[PDB]
């Protein structure tokens, strides 16, 4: 049946095997086979073993072509014959990757049928130059209202998600993945931002729990799964991400935008540590490879908004970065930090007193900024940045008698702090969420008991989507709050505030 | 009279105090600091003797 | 025809065997020919038996071993030229800014020798300014070490590129900006800027050339963009008789290429993890930034410090180095003066008496008296009442104030950026201002009469038209 259509294609191999140089081990310990032969080979280049492993060939020392073996090592043994494949690592770039959740190689680790998509194009490539990139000035709108408002987010750019282990730091990732929906059915191709996902050292378990969730709500059709798994060996998680960036340069290349969330270059470290002390190469700062700097960089800085010569595309990129003890001291996320522009810092007290989002809003910022904000929610937000600010300083004046302003504050505060709570997996239209800072700015929440701001958010928004849907689809369209728009509410605001 | 001073008093004296441990806080602090790159020195020895050998 | 075969390609360490007595000398520059144009390699060890061992500055990946290489002979060796001022230029002297093939005179080695004792500055000399924050607590000095601290964006590169106007108008000077770690984004946008405010100007004149060099580029290129810009400023200087101002961005990528290129090359990197040459590459590198007898370098450099610890090895070498420290204070940019500098932060080594001129010291001397007692003063001045001021104290706060807003001194640069044509103030004439409002001349004139004005000349105008 099924298996007289494999024998067919088994019989449609016949190839003659000239193999213009072979190789064969010499000794093979550690996966790091060293083999007699190869004369020609490219650096980094496909090698197949006879065990029909795969390698990159990181050393090219003049005895022996070291290879490094992507494969176990568990059918290699010495002297086995090393075909030489001559093509350093490709992978298939195109559409045909939406809703298929692959591995580095592009196996279909899902299954969703072999993998079709325009062509396969090599794993490294050099960064965007100078002149190839124009200025972000293009939004892009996670749902996430504290991320689009406190620090809002364009195209082609890298901005961390930097925070604490398990705080479900793929939980804040995976709403804004959630939010693209949105824009993805929206017609314009920078609208369509074409996620991918890098889920690096996650367990398949895990990774399946993701993509169920991404299959309920319907997701995996602008979503890309770059898997390298738990058991993914270290030289499939060390060529991930730039794996992954290629996938990227179709989209970016053809002029359209995406959204690349290396989740997490913590982890990737960890492989390049075992890659580098496997070939002997002396750990950097922190046991942690002194090239690692070097490695983030290179990958990081293919993140970019090309020019309009390039048909103005881009790969925008959030990368994830683990904080062990919460130390952005310490030498992977100092060197991050370095090299992106925009960090967003979770703080785990928050997430541990229930805020989701439980971002730590002063250890968040966007060089970017507010460059990619809406002119709506920048006009109704500027606000919110300032009283933020004096909540922040009015937060220790929580230990009370208290200034009336001071009081006031603390009143305001508090219930702005609830009002950016947005329960978690459920992201939110931006023209919903300009009108609730709205009412926040204009002190009308603050009147409304904490308790009820949250029967008031869901009851505003059926409000106003009753009262006036031609007001927020005007605001929506518009993308602008013209003095009318705000006036009316104002008004608005006042109607449902007496209700 | 004496109730409001000795409040006023209680009031001062626990905020300088804030004040004087914040300053020790600070020295200790960089102590910490000087104390965590002499541990990853020491432990960084032993590895490059390690490949040394 | 020097040629030999590569017989090896470890990471960016690629080891050639050229054929007997004729081998490369160490610093060479040997260039592979590839689709990748050229590799450009340098022979940093000899490994013996007619093979050496040599670093990559562009990538080697997909190298094929046994592939010939030619050898250039000597120092990778860069354009330059007036021609070669508004290039931006890679490492390997090519045109980046691509407007194509750099219009060049000569050609000139990467390395290059610091200058002689006796060709080395034997007394001391201020270089002009036009910011007065800077002109009397911090006054630049020819041959000079310039170490920024404090944030980028309307912070740094805004006060970068108002240096170049001013160096224009000081001498007539020029500048290579020399970014290393650079965003390539950010970068862009510089660059686009730069050419805006007509700093560079290729439908017009361009003074600063620029280096940009990205941190995709390999560590090897990373250490090797300094060396090159040196040369281009040394052409300007030696050669053209210049005075110039070469800004560089971070030392700590400084640090960070050289590192990595010693711990690939197998020598032990020193604690906190800097190379066991650290000390040289710096004292190589900032021994060639001096006033020569035909023309003077001066570098201002940006120092960022990893962790805030000027107590780890490679800022401690760089404040060896660091005649002044300009450290940028964000809480100044919100008190609404641009500049952004932090007066009592701010500090040089050249502010001596002598050195800056016995009057301008003792202005200065007063002006940091006045500054550090107003701070002190309005610590608890502030929680205590204004009106708990003393006669005296009220009178120091009163002149204080007006010295503050006076800090305020739009950029030419900036005229764009805060709205207001910039107000550039003569060293004198920044002293003669201060003597005039330690003297009180200036204590009936209102705040904002010195807030967003120059030198004497400009707040006397102001004066009259505050009220006016």
């Amino acid at each position: 049946e099924v298996s007289s259509i494999l024998e067919e294609r088994i019989k449609g191999v016949s190839d003659e095997a000239n193999l213009n140089e072979t190789g064969r081990v010499l000794a093979v310990g550690d996966g790091i086979a060293r083999v007699f032969g190869l004369n020609n080979i490219q650096a980094e280049e496909l090698v197949e073993f006879s065990s029909g492993v795969k390698g990159m060939a990181l050393n090219l020392e003049p005895g022996q072509v070291g290879i490094v073996l992507f494969g176990s090592d568990r059918l290699v043994k010495e002297g086995e014959l090393v075909k030489r494949t001559g093509n350093i690592v490709d992978v298939p770039v195109g559409p045909g990757l939406l809703g298929r959740v692959v591995d580095a190689l592009g196996n279909p680790i899902d299954g969703k049928g072999p993998i079709d998509a325009a062509g396969r194009s090599r794993a490294q490539v050099k960064a965007p130059g100078i002149l190839p990139r124009r200025s972000v000035h293009e939004p892009v709108q996670t749902g996430l209202k504290a991320v689009d408002a406190l620090v809002p987010i364009g195209r082609g750019q890298r901005e961390l998600i930097i925070g604490d282990r398990q705080t479900g730091k793929t939980a804040v990732a995976l709403d804004t993945i959630l939010n693209q929906k949105r824009w993805n059915n929206g017609s314009d191709e920078s609208k369509k931002l074409y996620c991918v996902y890098v889920a690096v050292g996650q367990k398949r378990s895990t990774v399946a729990q993701l993509v169920q969730t991404l299959e309920q709500h319907d997701a995996m059709k602008y979503s890309i799964i770059v898997a390298a798994t738990a058991s993914e060996a270290a030289p499939l998680q060390y060529l991930a991400p730039f794996t992954a960036a290629s996938i990227g340069e179709w989209f970016r290349d053809n002029g359209k935008h995406a959204l690349i969330v290396y989740d997490d270059l913590s982890k990737q470290a960890v492989a390049y540590r075992q890659l580098s002390l496997l070939l002997r190469r002396p750990p950097g700062r922190e046991a942690y490879p002194g090239d690692v700097f070097y490695l983030h960089s290179r990958l990081l800085e293919r993140a970019a908004k090309l020019s309009e010569k390039e048909g103005s595309g881009s790969l925008t990129a959030l990368p994830v970065i683990e904080t062990q003890g919460g130390d952005v001291s310490a030498y992977i996320p100092t060197n991050v930090i370095s090299i992106t522009d925009g960090q967003i810092f979770l703080e785990a007290e928050l997430f541990y007193k229930g805020i989701r989002p439980a971002i730590n809003v002063g250890l968040s910022v966007s060089r970017v900024g507010s460059a990619a904000q809406v002119k709506a929610l920048k006009q109704v937000a500027g606000s919110l940045k300032l009283f933020l600010a004096q909540y922040r300083e009015v937060a220790a004046f929580a230990q009370s008698d208290l200034d009336a302003s001071t009081k006031q504050t603390l009143v305001r505060g508090e219930r702005l702090t609830q009002l950016l709570k947005q329960n978690q997996y459920s992201p939110l239209a931006t023209e919903e969420q300009v009108p609730l800072i709205y009412a926040g700015v204009n002190g009308h929440l603050d009147g409304i008991e904490l308790s009820r701001i949250g029967e008031f958010e869901s009851s505003f928004l059926s409000y106003l989507k009753s009262n006036h849907n031609e007001l927020l689809t005007e605001i929506r369209e518009k993308g602008e709050l013209s003095k009318e728009l705000l006036a009316s509410l104002k008004s608005a605001t006042e109607s449902f505030v007496a209700t | 009279q004496g109730y409001a001073a000795e409040i006023s008093a209680r009031r001062n004296a626990m905020d300088n105090a804030s004040k004087n441990a914040g300053d020790m806080i600070n020295r200790y602090s960089i102590l910490y600091n000087r104390t965590r790159q002499a541990v990853i020195t020491n432990e960084l020895v032993d590895i490059i003797t390690g490949a040394s050998s | 025809p020097i040629t030999g075969k590569v017989t090896a390609v470890i990471g960016a360490i690629v080891d050639v065997h050229f054929e007997q007595s004729e081998l490369p000398a160490i610093l060479n520059a040997l260039e592979i020919k590839t689709p990748q144009g050229k590799l450009v390699l340098e022979v940093a060890q000899h490994l013996g038996e007619n093979t050496v061992r040599t670093i990559a500055m562009d990538g080697t990946e997909g190298l094929v071993r046994g592939e010939k290489v030619l050898d250039t002979g000597g120092p990778i060796s860069v354009p330059v030229g007036r021609e070669t001022l508004g290039r931006i230029i890679n490492v390997i002297g090519e045109p980046i800014d691509e407007r194509g093939p750099i219009k060049s005179k000569l050609r000139k080695p990467i390395h290059a020798d610091p200058p002689s004792f006796a060709e080395q500055s034997t007394s001391a000399e201020i270089l002009e300014t036009g910011i007065k924050v800077v002109d009397l607590l911090a006054p630049y000095a020819r041959g000079g070490k310039i170490g920024l601290f404090g944030g980028a964006g309307v912070g740094k590169t805004v006060f970068i590129q108002e240096l170049i106007n001013n160096i224009a108008k000081a001498h007539g000077g020029f500048s290579v900006f020399t970014g290393v770690g650079e965003r390539t984004r950010e970068g862009n946008d510089l660059y686009r800027e730069m050419k805006e405010t007509g700093v560079i100007n290729l439908e017009g004149e361009s003074k600063v050339a620029l280096v940009f060099g990205q941190m995709n580029e390999p560590p090897g290129a990373r250490a090797r963009v300094a060396l090159t810009g040196l040369t281009i400023a040394e052409y300007f200087r030696d050669e053209e008789g210049q005075d110039v101002l070469l800004f560089i961005d971070n030392i700590f990528r400084f640090t960070q290429a050289g590192s990595e290129v010693s711990a690939l090359l197998g020598r032990i990197p020193s604690a906190v993890g800097y190379q066991p040459t650290l000390a040289t590459d710096m004292g190589l590198l900032q021994e060639r930034i001096t006033t020569t007898k035909k023309g003077s370098v001066t570098s201002v450099q940006a120092v960022y410090v990893p962790a805030d610890d000027l107590t780890d090895p490679a800022p401690a070498t760089t404040f060896a180095h660091l005649d002044a420290t300009t450290v940028l204070s964000r809480g100044i940019s919100e008190l609404g003066i641009y500049p952004a500098v932090d007066p009592l932060d701010s500090k040089s080594r050249l502010l001596d008496a002598a050195v800056v001129g016995q009057e301008h010291y003792d202005v200065a001397s007063k002006v940091q008296e006045t500054l550090q007692t107003y701070k002190s003063l309005q610590d608890i001045i502030a929680i205590l009442g204004m009106d708990e001021l003393s006669e005296q104290d009220k009178l120091t706060v009163e002149r204080a104030r007006k010295i503050q807003r006076f800090l305020s001194q739009p950029f030419a640069v900036a005229e764009v950026f805060t709205g207001i044509p910039g107000k550039l103030v003569r060293l004198k004439d920044t002293v003669a201002s201060f003597k005039a409002v330690l003297e009180g001349k200036y204590d009936n004139i209102p705040e904002h009469a010195f807030y967003m004005v120059g030198g004497i000349e400009d707040v006397v105008a102001k004066a009259e038209k505050l009220a006016a």
